[PDB]
């Protein structure tokens, strides 16, 4: 929930997952993400909904969608004969889904 | 994360969270009771 | 209209009080010329600015009118309860009788100067033109004056004066005389019940803005009719006035314009400053509050931040509120208005006498071997270390610098380290010299933060703009700072004090600020050797934490190190017992020297600036040779700190010279310099132990 | 004449005398204030040769005495406060009517309906006498506000008088009355004004936010402002948790005024204003002792054995530690505090530390701590930010003044403050609490306001251990984990051990069950009185007691083990005065330094 | 949908649905007023009935005596409460490239309080 350009009253705003509900989100360089997002996927994947606490606003929106992404391996095209979860950055609970 | 662990751990026993920060320094209550599910380490070496 | 705007009588008579003050000045007893016609005259001499008033000396007139009849009305009581008013009638009380000429006005003298005599002699020559006229019509002869002063436009007495009046409070002697207006209040402590009298605080100055000049009254010029216009001006703002008020440009069927002379109008000086609550009398729980204060006329400047002050005045409401929306009506806002500043730990090295103060010095001197009897005198509070506190009364008295003529300087002060831990109280020691000192100030590390030292630039409220507003080293400079926790100050803090041994420097390249203000300060660093505690199986510098380009700096590094000794920690244990037990310490036999008259002893040493003879030139290089060669032959590890650097030849020729300024010297002798290099061998050197 | 007097005024002046003639507890009651008065004004004329105004009124009492004036003042403040106001004032000038004002009234109460938060208020409750609590944030700057003006006139002498009516005087509306500032007198003679003459009355209003821990689940927190004047003023600071009582007023016209959205703002007058305690602020011990507890501690100050039964009233469901809890009470008294002439000050109270395996009640501890403490904050590991600091808040808040908002170990002063998890908590911050410790003081020295400010606050840590259980049987040093001068700084470290038995096993389990199927209420009273009555000062008694036994402790247990220095010997100082305060004893006494003798002792070992 | 009103659904009823941002500080409305001249020192009273934020009443200017002068008597007057809330459309949908609208509410009296911020 953030405040608004020139000066207006505050409107909430959803992420990439709620604006994208019923439909097909399509993200990108997963291994370049903050950690702070990096929750936010997760728990849209999770519980297939997203749950915003701030400021006095208290929900939970529902986003349904469809994750697509594209990643890039560890350094090299193939990084290692190790496994892909060994190959890749993205820890392994996340990519279980 | 580490900070609120801290703040857990404190709460689960005596079911009060306490915040000293600025210029309140509340005491306030949580009744719940927290069902954890952790994830482990490495499979069944764990066991091991 | 009566019953509209009513009236009230009171036990206040101005009427007789104007008499019965024209009786006080001007005739007198106690201090062949009574005090008031002489300072009137030296005021009339035109060398004197400032006309004090003391209510002290107005109870002893009392005194004297009581006893020794007949009963004089209350000037005090009358004057605490008001004392705004009483300004303004004493002052015309006083315009009347002055000695008249009294001297010629030369050429400089001064311009203002000449200003008043010219008005003053417009001023004669306007009655008797009028009188002149007058006369020649017709058709006992006092009459004829009246009409004359009374038909004629002058220059008002307040709009000529010079000089400026201001009340001095009493306390003291008098108060038990038995005899009020001189309680010290804290901040807290004032009701706003107390609006209009005449009050005394004692509280930290802070900010104390830039001096300006704020006008009384404004002159124009007609310049048609030609007269003047003076308005006179209030609050902060006016509105210039224009077309013409003058006599002759009333009533006119053209007014003429005028427009303002900046030489012709009365300015006074005028400079704003806050002050809080000391933060010892706050209540347990909440916060220091904040007060303001003016300064006009004379006693401006004479106020700075980090001092902790009685301040003396008349105390008056300004009209003010917050948001329009946020006022019941009508509030007053107020502030205080400064009459006279007296000041805890009065400020070395200024004084011009030295007149029978010279006899509260030698009290401390006769007896003789001052410099071991001051030496204990600072915090007598803790026990042993008689060599640290040696040295720090070297500390504060300093000296002596010098300038070489190009020129650069060479500081000019002593840097002392107390490094040890975790007990032996290193930092009691500090705050006992921060407390003595005057200009010293007390920081901790994580504490006083990097932008605590610097300087900030920002806004500045009424006069503008944008000052530079520093802490900690800008702060405290020309008098002694303190640091506690000096290992846990982490980097950037560590390079501004690395850099101050430099002396007159902090650069500060930042943003806003390209200035390089000068820090005259004296550094004290209470410091804890690497954890836990000094560890003998580790050379020192490796339990020393601090790097060596800085410890070169250094001067004096006092290492305290503790092992516990059966005999000794006995005598320890009885003084800690014996203080709780007593407050006083002490006892059979020593005097210990209060810090007041200690520091007044301080200041009349650091006047000297003594110089070395060729003899003890002579023996400081030898020895010098000797301390390099044997610092560096001890070569690897151990022992140490090498290499005994230049900065520790300098700096035992600084300490060799303040300790000759207790002796008061000139003369600078051997036994002076083989005692710098005794303290400096103490310093260190305990680690054998 | 004003409007002249009437019979609805009359009557309710009236039938206000029976009461407060009874009940008569308040018709002395005025008398007393005046006597306090009269004393102190014979102190300032003839020694060297004040009081509010306002009288308690219980609520209770009308409901029996009058149904209908009660009813009446809840429904209708504005009619019914005024004459009552009026009544006691003709009282309080009979009381004593020779020697030479509002007189105001409280209304305590017995509330009521009309017992409401700020959270739901309006509008039914509007221009009615409402009881509202909640944290008082953020307070304001205290203005002196005129009533009265006096001037001087020359030539004619005389003088004058002048009278100012404020939106907010009295309490019902009255038709405004602007008086400018009166100058200029006619005939057309300047007028000199004079103070001091003219009377001021002083002016504050807070803001009163909804309770945080009453707060709902989340939220915004929504507050009313509150008018206070004169004797009301000042008496609460920022952060309090304050139950105000009083009328609450729609003053203002609403934009109906000027033709051409918002409207009516709102406010509360007065009243009560009562600071009262909640957990973790705002002192409040108080406490009333009366004529009866104050004399059971006397009788059981004589008993030899109290210590430990009092020892032992700590801990219902907490076996042994008898050690200690002996220790907390030492902590809740503390050995007084001295401050030298001319001189630094040493430290009073007692800082405790307790380490041990998880189980040990070191979290469970603390909390009974915080109750019975009277004070003080508690913190729990981070944390922070700035603990105690102000940390200089920035920017304005208002108008562009720069304040400080006080943090804990500044609002915990006089208190006891808990650490939890002391071991977690960031370096940077041990690196202050060695300056509050010790050395008693804060410094801020951040952009800024620059001051010296005093937390001299008492201190209490349970830290786990370094790693896992394994504190037992690790070495005396690097089982602690938080060197060094911190293990110094706290007086008393204490070691627990979690480690196993079948029998101490057994004894556990049946004080376990009974528990789920020297009374904790006389304990603070017993503390408070004890603590600012009376300070036993210093005996010869003792002093040859505690250096013997200092100088064995720095020449054996430097062998033994460490940490060893003079901060120890301060602490046995401290110890045996708060033993002492726990004997009531006017002086020290050696048994005492025996006692701190002994605690130190199992502290070390 | 919130997204679609056309300018032919004025002063008509209208139904929508969406998610409360934000709900105001409750201020106090006059149903109630009785009012009194100074200089005439007749006394009078309004009342309304009912009302949206118009405004919709104001003192009359008639008691020379005037301008206005009616004085509110505020012992006597009894007041009522208004809310403003402030609604979203669900953020869910079906802005896709824009910062999505909003509409501002009031109510009055017993429709105050009913709602939590977040509450659809
Ligand atoms: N010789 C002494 N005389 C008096 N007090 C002492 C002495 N040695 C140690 N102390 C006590 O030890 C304490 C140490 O305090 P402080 O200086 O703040 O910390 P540190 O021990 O780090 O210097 C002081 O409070 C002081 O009372
Ligand atoms: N002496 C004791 N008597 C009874 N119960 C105890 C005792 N010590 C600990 N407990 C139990 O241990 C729990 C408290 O755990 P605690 O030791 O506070 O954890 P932490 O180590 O985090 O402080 C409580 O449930 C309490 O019942």
């Amino acid at each position: 929930v953030r405040k608004d350009p020139i000066t207006k009253e505050w409107t909430l705003e959803g992420g990439a997952l709620v604006l994208a509900d019923k439909g097909v989100c399509l993200i990108d360089e997963f291994d370049k993400m903050n950690d702070q997002d990096r929750t936010s996927i997760h728990e849209a994947m999770e519980q297939q909904s997203i749950s915003i606490s701030k400021a006095g606003i208290v929900t939970t929106l529902q986003a349904r969608c469809s994750i697509i992404a594209a990643a890039n391996p560890n350094g090299g095209r193939y990084n290692s004969t190790l496994p892909l979860a060994q190959n890749v950055s993205l820890t392994e609970p996340i990519l279980s889904r | 994360r580490d900070e609120d662990r801290v703040a857990i751990h404190e709460a689960m026993e005596q079911q009060t969270i306490s915040i000293a920060k600025a210029g309140i320094t509340t005491v306030l209550n949580s009744r719940t009771s927290v069902l954890a599910a952790a994830n482990p380490i490495y499979g069944r070496y764990d066991d091991l | 209209m009566s019953a509209a705007l009513p009236s009230i009588q009171l036990p206040v008579d101005y009427n007789n009080l104007f008499n019965e003050i024209t009786d006080f000045l001007v005739t007198f007893k106690q201090d062949k010329g009574p005090k008031y016609m002489a300072m009137l005259q030296k005021v009339a001499n035109r060398e004197l600015n400032s006309v004090i008033i003391d209510l002290d000396d107005i109870l002893q007139y009392q005194n004297e009118k009581f006893l020794q009849g007949t009963q004089a009305d209350d000037l005090v009581s009358a004057i605490q309860q008001n004392a705004n008013h009483f300004t303004e009638l004493f002052c015309r009380a006083i315009d009347n009788n002055m000695p008249l000429p009294t001297k010629e006005i030369d050429y400089k003298d001064d311009v203002l100067d000449v200003i008043l005599n010219q008005r003053r002699l417009r001023n004669e020559r306007m009655l008797s033109d009028r009188t002149n006229e007058i006369r020649s019509e017709n058709l006992m002869n006092d009459a004829l004056r009246e009409v004359v002063e009374d038909e004629t436009e002058l220059f008002p007495p307040n709009l000529t004066r010079r000089y400026f009046l201001y009340f001095k409070p009493l306390s003291q002697n008098c108060a038990r005389r038995y005899r009020i207006s001189s309680k010290p209040l804290s901040v807290r402590q004032i009701k706003g019940d107390f609006l209009g009298q005449l009050i005394t605080v004692r509280g930290i100055i802070t900010r104390v803005s830039d001096v300006k000049p704020a006008v009384e009254v404004i002159a124009y010029t007609c310049d048609q009719c030609g007269y003047e216009v003076f308005q006179e001006v209030n609050s902060r703002t006016f509105t210039p006035l224009s077309e013409c008020t003058s006599e002759e440009c009333s009533q006119n069927q053209t007014k003429g314009q005028l427009f303002m002379s900046t030489r012709a109008s009365k300015f006074s000086a005028f400079q704003e400053c806050k002050i809080q609550e000391l933060s010892q009398q706050v209540p347990v729980g909440h916060i220091p509050r904040s007060l303001n204060i003016h300064v006009n006329g004379t006693l401006v400047r004479s106020l700075s931040p980090g001092d902790i002050v009685d301040v003396t005045g008349i105390f008056l409401p300004a009209p003010y509120t917050g948001f329009k929306a946020l006022k019941a009506g009508l509030l007053t806002e107020t502030y205080l208005e400064a009459q006279f500043v007296r000041q805890h730990k009065k400020k070395f090295a200024s004084f011009s006498l030295t007149s029978d103060v010279e006899e509260r010095v030698m009290e401390l001197i006769t007896s003789g071997d001052v410099y071991n009897r001051l030496a204990k005198s600072i915090a007598p509070e803790i026990y042993g270390n008689l060599d640290v506190k040696k040295a720090l009364l070297l500390l504060l008295v300093g000296g002596v610098d010098k300038r070489v003529g190009d020129g650069m300087k060479i500081r000019g002060d002593i840097n002392v380290c107390l490094m040890g831990d975790p007990g032996v109280a290193k930092s009691q020691l500090l705050k006992a010299i921060c407390k003595i000192s005057p200009r010293g100030v007390y920081t901790t590390g994580k504490g006083s933060s990097g932008v605590g030292l610097t300087a900030a630039v920002m806004k500045d409220p009424v006069t503008d703009e944008m000052i530079l507003e520093g802490g900690a080293l800008v702060l405290a400079d020309n008098g002694i700072c303190c640091i506690d926790e000096f290992d846990k100050m982490d980097e950037s803090d560590r390079t501004a004090i690395h850099e101050v041994m430099e002396q007159q420097t902090i650069s500060i390249s930042k943003a806003g600020i390209n200035t390089t203000l000068n820090a005259r300060t004296s550094i004290l660093a209470a410091a804890n050797p690497l954890y836990g505690r000094y560890n003998p199986r580790l050379s020192p510098l490796d339990n020393i934490n601090l790097p060596a380009a800085l410890l070169s700096r250094f001067d004096i590094l006092f290492l305290m190190l503790d092992i516990p000794s059966r005999d000794d920690d006995e005598k320890l244990a009885e003084h800690v017992t014996y203080v709780h037990m007593h407050n006083k310490q002490p006892d059979l036999d020593f005097t210990p020297v209060e810090p007041s008259k200690m520091r007044e002893y301080i200041a009349y040493a650091k006047t000297k600036r003594p110089v070395m003879s060729e003899a003890v030139n002579d023996y400081v290089v030898q020895a010098y040779i000797r301390l390099r060669q044997d610092s560096k032959r001890e070569m690897d590890s151990k022992f140490s700190f090498g290499q005994a650097t230049p900065r520790t030849l300098l700096g035992i020729i600084r300490l060799s010279q303040a300790l000759a300024k207790l002796r008061l010297a000139d003369m600078v002798d051997i036994d002076d310099v083989e005692e710098a290099l005794r303290l400096v061998r103490v310093s260190k050197e305990s680690l054998y132990q | 004449t004003f409007f002249a007097p009437d019979a609805v005024f009359g009557d309710r002046v009236r039938r206000f005398q029976e009461f407060l003639d009874t009940f008569t507890s308040y018709r002395d009651s005025v008398r007393s204030i005046q006597v306090y008065n009269s004393n102190n004004a014979a102190n300032y004329n003839d020694d060297q040769d004040i009081l509010p105004h306002r009288i308690i009124i219980s609520l209770d009492d009308l409901r029996e005495f009058d149904r209908s004036f009660w009813s009446g003042i809840l429904v209708e403040p504005a009619y019914f406060i005024p004459p009552a106001e009026k009544a006691l004032t003709d009282l309080a000038d009979s009381m004593d009517d020779v020697p030479h004002h509002p007189w105001k009234l409280s209304f305590k109460g017995s509330f009521g309906a009309h017992a409401l938060s700020p959270r739901t208020l309006t509008a039914q409750h509007l221009n009615k006498l409402v009881s509202v609590e909640g944290i008082v944030t953020k307070t304001s700057l205290v203005r002196p506000k005129l009533i009265r003006s006096v001037h001087y006139a020359a030539k004619t002498g005389r003088f004058h008088y002048r009278d100012y009516t404020d939106a907010t005087t009295t309490l019902t509306t009255r038709i405004p009355t602007p008086a400018i500032y009166p100058t200029e007198d006619t005939e057309g003679n300047k007028l000199t004004t004079e103070y001091g003459y003219s009377t001021f009355i002083d002016h504050q209003r807070i803001t009163v936010q909804e309770m945080p821990e009453m707060a709902p689940a989340g939220q915004l927190p929504r507050s009313i402002d509150v008018i206070l004047d004169d004797d009301l003023v000042d008496k609460t600071k920022p952060g309090d948790r304050v139950n105000v009582v009083g009328v609450f007023k729609s003053l203002g016209a609403g934009g109906m005024n000027q033709s051409n959205l918002i409207g009516f703002k709102t406010l509360i007058l007065g009243n009560t204003v009562y600071p009262l305690h909640a957990r973790s602020t705002g002192v409040a011990a108080r406490q009333m002792l009366t004529d009866f507890d104050i004399r059971n501690i006397n009788k059981l100050s004589k008993k030899k054995d109290i210590f430990d039964i009092l020892s032992q009233s700590l801990a219902p469901s907490i076996y042994g530690h008898d050690h200690i809890k002996k220790a907390i009470l030492l902590m809740l008294m503390g050995g007084v505090e001295k401050n030298l002439e001319n001189g630094s000050h040493l430290r009073g109270d007692i800082n405790i530390l307790m380490v041990g395996d998880p189980s040990t009640a070191k979290s469970q501890l603390l909390r009974f701590v915080l109750n019975t403490a009277s004070l003080a904050i508690a913190t729990t590991g981070r944390g922070s930010s700035g603990v105690g600091l102000t940390a200089a808040v920035t920017t304005d808040r208002e108008t562009g003044e720069r304040r400080l908002e006080a943090g804990a170990m500044v609002l915990a002063d006089r208190g006891v403050v808990c650490i939890d998890e002391f071991d977690k908590m960031t370096d940077v911050d041990r690196v202050a609490i060695h300056e509050v410790m010790e050395q008693q003081t804060v410094t801020i020295a951040k952009a800024g306001i620059h001051t010296t400010l005093n937390a001299r606050c008492s201190v209490i840590a349970a830290a786990n251990p370094v790693f896992g259980q394994y504190d037992v049987n690790r070495d005396p040093h690097q089982n602690i984990a938080l060197p060094d001068s911190l293990l110094s700084r706290f007086d008393l470290l204490f070691v627990v051990t979690d480690d196993i038995n079948e029998i101490r096993d057994r004894s556990i389990s049946e004080h376990v069950l009974r528990t789920h199927r020297v009374t904790i209420p006389f304990l603070r009273k017993y503390v408070q009185y004890a603590k600012e009555r009376v300070i036993p000062q210093l005996t010869q008694e003792a002093i040859n007691v505690i250096v013997k036994n200092y100088t064995d402790l720095r020449n054996d247990d430097n062998t033994k083990k460490s940490p060893i220095t003079a901060r120890t010997l301060e602490t046995l100082i401290r110890l045996a005065t708060a033993h002492a305060k726990v004997r009531l004893s006017k002086t020290v006494n050696k048994v005492d330094a025996k006692v701190a003798a002994n605690l130190l002792r199992f502290a070390l070992l | 949908p919130l997204r679609d009103l056309d300018s032919e659904h004025v002063s008509k009823i209208v139904r929508l649905s969406g998610i409360i941002i934000s709900t105001s500080v409750l201020s106090s409305r006059a149903t109630y007023l009785s009012i009194m001249c100074r200089n005439c020192r007749h006394t009078t009273s309004i009342t309304i009935n009912n009302f949206n934020t118009g405004n919709t009443v104001s003192l009359p200017r008639s008691c020379n005596c005037g301008p206005d002068p009616y004085i509110i008597i505020h012992e006597s007057s009894k007041f009522i409460d208004q809310q403003f809330l402030k609604l979203q459309e669900i953020p869910e949908l079906v802005p896709v490239g824009e910062m999505p609208r909003n509409l501002t509410m009031t109510c009055d009296r017993y429709l105050t309080n009913k709602v939590i911020p977040g509450t659809r």
